[PDB]
């Protein structure tokens, strides 16, 4: 009994430190199958804002009197 | 009659009255096809830092 009660923990201490830390790498799991997944679809479609690839850039597009009226 | 134009008088860009409408689209093109749906607002603290294999927080 006075190992018990001067170095070791109770069940309760240990229980929910497992189930507090299981919430935890359960949020962590879903997190990261939920990002390979955004990444792949992501990647297939486009229409997210990581894989845009810079295309030209419009604003050196100036629209002016030309010297030939057909352009 | 008829006064000569002064050097460099055929010049000086000019202002002229119409009766034809000015044109919309003259390019006969399409329609732009989408906008990109702009990522706003403020941001917050990682999901548990990292979310690699370890080196949590």
């Amino acid at each position: 009994r006075w190992i018990a009660r001067t170095f070791f923990d109770a069940p309760e201490k240990n229980y929910e430190r497992t189930m507090a830390i299981l919430q935890i790498e359960s949020e962590k799991a879903e997190l990261r199958l939920k990002e390979l997944e955004v990444r792949r679809l992501m990647r297939a479609k486009g229409d997210g804002p990581w894989f845009q690839y810079p295309t030209i850039d419009k604003a050196l597009i100036d629209h002016s009197p030309k010297a030939t009226p057909d352009n | 009659g008829w006064v000569r134009p002064d050097l460099g008088e055929l010049s000086k860009v000019t202002k002229v009255k119409t009766d034809r409408p000015l044109p919309e689209n003259p390019y006969h093109s399409r329609a732009r096809p989408e906008p990109n749906p702009e990522v706003e607002g403020d941001l917050k603290p990682a999901r548990h830092g990292s979310r690699l294999f370890f080196w949590t927080m």
